[PDB]
């Protein structure tokens, strides 16, 4: 938690 | 019906809305988290009654919602959604109403809802999701 | 264009 | 299948892809734009072969995908991803292979697509999309 | 001092603060735009009198902030900001109090301030900006 | 971590 | 105005 | 001198520039994470030489910039940076550079540094951040 990856927001998935 | 557009916030602490098993959902009301305080929103009503109200109030933060699906279906004429299904990381609320007709869903892998705009007639007619991290 | 309001991500609308 | 995510990128400039009008989706490969630049991300591959390939090259940045829909299917046991559809601000491309099953829309009302993660094996199984302003 | 967090909003209608032209800025309440609406955040007061008060009300949603600069000094052994700049896209307003010390400066190529956080005692001791599309 | 409160980018403080 | 270019928040610049 | 601009990326893995202790800041070239990946921008040199240069790789993800300051100057009628430092979670690289004139600083409270645009000549003029979650 808390890194320098920078967050994206994600929808889905869809197919399950 | 009356289009409303609550705009967007820090969070959802509750919704609560009406169905009818026969036709479709009716009113809409969100109280949702703005930095830390309690914000109702503004109740958006149905033209009508007959209805049946359920009410979802979330385990905030802890719990918020990753997943929002129903069904969309014409009813007397109106396109409008028929069935709604709240799902959190805790537990899934609904299905409420018909399910039956186009299904649609919202899964959300990473973000979070902030905000509920739409139209309300006799029933709801559409809503979009204001998404945000 | 260009404005003070903040934006936001919108999907939607479903229902039409 | 193979999982595979292509991350967040500044926008889409072109998106390939099969469809057999009788199984469903197979491969995916998109051409990103980051920051100013074109970049084709891997092409992610279908087990099999005999598909039909589309090219949907968009006119970035003056065009850009409003709407992802289509259609989840069994073929074969598997639930996989059988129909899509990409409805830009200019037109509308697809839908491509088989609209049976249970459809799917993200209707985007503001915010742009800026990638794809998933999975694919004989076709595709799922897939996610990243949503940003 | 006593901190405070007013958290995020959509904008920013007014900015009413108090100033001392010896000593450094004292108390300071925002009024912020919510989706559409005015919402006046709480007041953050210092511990003390003595101070002018201006009042900045933007021309929203026309009109923004900038950029946002000052000085940073010790008065009285208290590290604290002793003056302020607030450039909006129409106009600059300021500088107000002591522009003595260590000058910063937050100019904003895109984006827009949505919040103020920060802790005021006899006069502002710090504070942070909320940034946002 | 990984909870349901929207998260902001805030810059600074300056003062310290 | 409106396009498909993903947008960033930027601050800056200093040096001016 | 000549203007650039990176773009935005999803993060920091390492940063090289030129810093004289007499005059000021020369070139700067940043390798950044794209989606996991390293991916090297274009070198932006100073169009003269007679640097040092100083290369902070971070320690990605784990390590990143909470924090850039410097130092904002004059050399031979030109206003340019002079001093940089940049603070990281788990340690502070620098200043490098001459600590003279106008400080600038740019602590982060939450976000992460993604990119870099600006404009080098005989040494660095000004530069801006790209700032995001």
């Amino acid at each position: 938690g808390r890194n320098g990856k920078s967050q994206s927001i994600i929808v889905g998935p869809w197919g399950d | 019906g009356v289009t409303f557009d609550d705009g967007a916030y820090t969070g959802i602490r509750e919704i609560n809305f009406e169905y009818n098993s026969e036709t479709a959902i009716g009113g809409l009301r969100v109280t949702y988290d703005l930095n830390g305080m309690p914000f109702v929103a503004e109740d958006h009503k149905s033209f009508i009654t007959g209805f049946k109200p359920v009410k979802i109030s979330l385990e905030f933060p802890s719990e918020y919602i990753v997943e929002v699906s129903g069904y969309v279906g014409k009813v007397e004429g109106y396109t409008v959604i028929r069935s709604l299904t709240f799902k959190t990381n805790k537990q899934t609320y609904g299905p409420y109403g018909v399910t039956n007709g186009t299904p649609f869903s919202l899964p959300i892998e990473n973000g979070l809802i902030v905000g509920f705009k739409g139209s309300i007639g006799y029933w709801l007619d559409y809503f979009s999701i204001y998404l945000s991290l």
